[PDB]
């Protein structure tokens, strides 16, 4: 799972 | 799980980040949220406490790594 821990583009 | 929900305090400091980062929760957050935390959020309000301190995390990482382009 993708998790906000994750280096996520916003 | 605490199913606590979301404090003003906190829903407030995200809000300050979202403003200052040029993004919204309705183009946003919530679609990010719903695919992180695999359940249907359809209003800032609805999120949970801890689900909130994890997406306030998140927005202080980009809000503190470079600047907002023009």
């Amino acid at each position: 799972w993708m998790d906000f821990d994750d280096d996520i583009p916003f | 799980r605490d199913i606590t929900p979301v404090n003003d305090e906190t829903m407030q400091e995200i809000n300050t980040l979202l403003i200052a980062l040029d993004k919204t929760w309705d183009d946003d957050l919530l679609p990010l949220c719903s695919q992180i935390f695999r359940r249907d959020i359809r209003a800032s309000s609805e999120l949970t406490q801890a689900e909130a301190v994890k997406a306030l995390g998140f927005l202080k990482q980009k809000a503190a790594e470079q600047k907002v382009a023009a």
